[PDB]
RNA sequence: AGGCAGCUCGCGGGGUAGAGUGACAGAUCGGGGGCUCCAGGCGCCUGGGGCUUCCGGUCUAACUCCGAACCCACGAG
RNA sequence: UGGGGCGGCACUCCCGCGAAAAGAUAACACGGGAGCCCAAAGGUCGGCUCAGGCGGUACAGAACGCCGCCGUAGAGCGCAAG
RNA sequence: UGCCCACCCGGUCAUAGUGAGCGGGUAACACCCGGACUCGUUUCGAACCCGGAAGUUAAGCCGCUCACGUCAGAGGGGCCGUGGGAUCCGAGAGGGCCCGCAGCCUCUCUGAGCUGGGAUGG
């Protein structure tokens, strides 16, 4: 299903697991990469621009692409560390019934059209919220710029970078 | 989905009490003072006391002491353009102003 | 106190003074309190009434005046002392203007023939109108016949029970056997004033 | 001297029989400790049922006896020679409490026999007191005493070595 | 002969927006310290398993220690 | 009844959420319950204070009992929730 | 004199709490003495009940000090809303702006028991 289907907000959040049975397992499993507690100098972060919800599926892909670019750069345990901030707390639900029941004269249409859990999203509620960030030294900010930027290529929403 | 018209329906925090005043009835000082006709009172339901609990529909309002029956009082309150009488024990009444 | 969740019971409850549930009933029923509290050295009786800034005691009496204004000679925290002060309370109460009230007890176990019931009877006999269950004290306890009977065994413990008090060494001749006789004379003394 | 009532005294020795069951053994245990203590014991109702070890709520699962002044102190005198060497400092807490049991109660140098009732072990608990605990136990002005007024472990050992000439 | 569709003042009610999660209920990411067990290597070290503590972050229509604007009651104007 | 039928009961009553800090407020919205049970699980009086954790004692054990310390509810209160 | 100092009877219901340390008692208050009678301990005078009352400030009580909990004041930092209006911007989501209001968290510093009714003590 296309990413344009869940970009905006359709109703409130969706969080209580005990109230919402059967959540598909999110793609993301690891959230921290690199030698945390390692010595770093440049302190660049990532900032979003407009509101919305981001599917975990893209994020996990964004997680992988960032790692390989850095991994080939120097190493995976070297003087760098990647940490993604948000978590897919939000859950999306879709009326899939038009697929199976939508061809057998069952209760089709908007009949009983409550959504069904198929994916999760990391919710964004503040203008300019952190999504991920990376810590390096003085000598590798240039590689870090596009490293975030290439990840941002896959994000659904417009993003912003900074240097610190 | 129509909601049940339970006598305490939709009260998840209406009858919630701030933790600082839990337990049995503390404010004995309010009760001991006695009302007479023509007095003006404010209804503030105590969720703890199960006796003479007025319905939620008239909570936090202005009441008038019109008489006394038994240990309890009866109170006149205007809600719409009608009149109503609420017979209640005093332990949800606080003087106005 | 361990955080915002921790609740604090009242000062009296923290100090174990009064049972509010009992006090609760008097408030809702506007009961006028009769309070025969006891301490290790004397007896305390009061007639209370509720008010905004706190309780108001209409009349009050203490064991101390019995040895000061009425010349009591025996103990100040026993049954005869308990009865005497209760009888005093009513006389103050009667001239006070009150007619009826309710005994307020709290932390005294309702034992029949105990000091507490001994106190209330005196106020009753003083003329104070207070309905009471009929399982109160025993008549012989008021005059302390048991005490003198207990005292009469002084032939056994090589001494009288009334080991002389803080000042009874050479000032107060405690007379344990002649106890009830000393009761009436003070009772006669207090009956007319 | 203010120390005369900061002193440590012996009080309320605990005479508890642990059987953990109900029936046909409590009765003999009840009378067995009866002549040992000279007072009528009390059964112990069961706590929350566990369904294992055969324990249920409200079921009498033990025998308890308690002795007081001039009786608790002499009771220790006749059981100490059995277990004078059994005393270990490890069994003394920080609050002046220590308990000692026996695998089989034949060790006591008493006038006991071996009737058809059988044989048993025994558990004994020792309580030490600095005068003034009444406030913690009285009805009025309930309160707690600070650790300063409590009985410490070292003085507990002293009150065992003294007045009882017990080992360790 | 008062009436009240508005406002102001006075005097009350509120758990929503928001905010917080060591304040409960849950969700959830990591590091540090200590304790414990296992595997490997040369008593030690490494890796893994469980426990604790400290530090940091990520959410809640069915979480609320808090909490507006705001809306409402009554008296007077 | 987002045609009708099939589907299901949103057709009787109750908890929360929906629902937007007065009230009322829709959904074939969501998460759930009831068609009972209790002569004691009821009235009153009296007494004790829980879950849990720590130290010591034969069997004794993380958890049968016993002696001490802490434990603001983390237990418990019949049946779902508040 | 006195008034406060505790006490009994309270109101406020933590700014009043908890924990530790120290100080105060010949009165008051407890600790503490003892149980024959009252009553009472599914054992016990433990506790309760009664009779008491030597000692004693160690408990408690009380005051003070320090910690934490906790109410506020200020400072720093965190975070950020909402009514009223427009053929305003933006495709939308959203945002600015003029008219009215704010509060929220978290660190630092500074305070932190008040009060009615009666018998002791100064």
């Amino acid at each position: 299903r296309p990413g344009r289907c869940y970009r905006k907000f359709s109703g409130p959040a969706y969080t209580r697991r005990e109230y919402i049975p059967g959540i598909p397992m999110p793609k993301i499993t690891k959230f921290v990469m690199g030698n945390v507690n390692g010595d770093y100098d440049y302190e660049l972060r990532l900032i979003t621009t407009e509101k919305g919800q981001i599917r975990h599926n893209a994020l996990e892909a964004a997680r992988v692409i960032a790692l390989k670019y850095l991994s080939k750069k120097l190493a995976s345990e070297q003087n760098f560390a990647l940490v993604v901030t948000k978590y897919p707390h939000h859950v999306i639900r879709e009326n899939k019934m038009m697929a199976f029941a939508g061809a057998d004269r069952l209760q089709d249409g908007m009949r009983l059209s409550f959504g069904k859990p198929i994916g999760t999203a990391a919710r964004l509620e503040k203008l300019g919220e952190l999504v991920m960030y990376v810590r390096v030294k003085k000598e590798h900010l240039e590689a870090a710029k596009e490293a975030l930027k290439i990840a941002s290529s896959k994000l659904p929403i417009r993003t912003k970078i900074e240097i610190s | 989905v129509a909601r049940s018209k339970g006598y305490r329906s939709k009260t998840r925090k209406l009858l919630e009490k701030k933790v600082r005043e839990k337990g049995a009835i503390p404010k004995l000082s309010l009760l001991m003072h006695d009302y007479s006709q023509g007095e003006y009172v404010v209804v503030k339901i105590n969720p703890s006391i199960h006796k003479g609990m007025p319905h939620r529909r008239y909570h936090g309002k202005v009441g008038l002491v019109v008489g006394k029956r038994g240990k309890a009082y009866e109170v006149k309150v205007n809600i719409g353009d009608k009149e109503r009488v609420l017979i209640v024990r005093p332990e949800h009444l606080i003087p106005f102003n | 106190t361990q955080g915002p969740n921790y609740r604090i019971k009242f000062r009296r409850r923290r100090e174990g003074k009064t049972d509010y549930y009992t006090r609760y009933t008097y408030v809702i029923n506007n009961a006028i309190r009769f309070v025969p509290r006891l301490t290790n050295k004397y007896v305390i009786v009061s007639v209370s009434k509720f008010d905004q800034k706190g309780d108001i005691m209409i009349a009050y009496a203490h064991s101390i005046e019995l040895v000061k204004k009425y010349g009591w000679k025996g103990d100040t925290n026993n049954t005869p002392a308990a009865y005497l002060t209760g009888y005093l309370a009513g006389l103050r109460a009667v001239k006070s203007g009150v007619k009826a009230a309710v005994s307020d007890i709290g932390l005294f176990v309702p034992v029949k023939g105990g000091r507490i019931f001994a106190v209330i009877k005196g106020a009753i006999d003083a003329g104070l109108k207070v309905p009471v269950g009929d399982l109160g004290k025993l008549k012989d306890r008021v005059n302390g016949s048991h005490i003198s009977a207990y005292a009469q065994k002084l032939k056994n413990e090589n001494q009288e029970l009334y080991n002389k008090l803080f000042s009874s060494y050479i000032q107060r001749g405690l007379d344990p056997v002649l106890l009830p006789q000393h009761f009436e004379e003070v009772l006669n003394k207090i009956k007319e004033n | 001297k203010e120390n005369v009532m900061r002193r440590v005294v012996l009080d309320k020795v605990t005479v508890n029989i642990g059987v953990g069951e109900s029936g046909e053994r409590l009765q003999k245990a009840y009378q067995l400790v009866q002549e040992l203590t000279g007072v009528k014991p009390v059964y112990t109702k069961g706590r929350k049922s566990i369904r294992e070890f055969g324990v249920r709520k409200g079921a009498p699962i033990g025998v308890k006896a308690t002795l007081r002044r001039q009786a608790a102190v002499e009771f220790l005198k006749k059981v100490l020679p059995a277990v004078n060497f059994r005393l270990k400092q490890s069994s003394f807490d920080n609050y002046g409490n220590v308990s000692f049991g026996i695998a089989e109660h034949v060790l006591i140098p008493g006038t006991r026999y071996d009737p058809e009732i059988g044989i048993f072990g025994m558990d004994v608990a020792i309580t030490l007191v600095r005068p003034g605990y009444r406030t913690m136990k009285r009805k009025r002005k309930k309160a707690s005493i600070p650790r300063r007024h409590r009985v410490t472990k070292e003085e507990a050992i002293n009150f065992m070595k003294e007045n009882f000439n017990v080992t360790i």
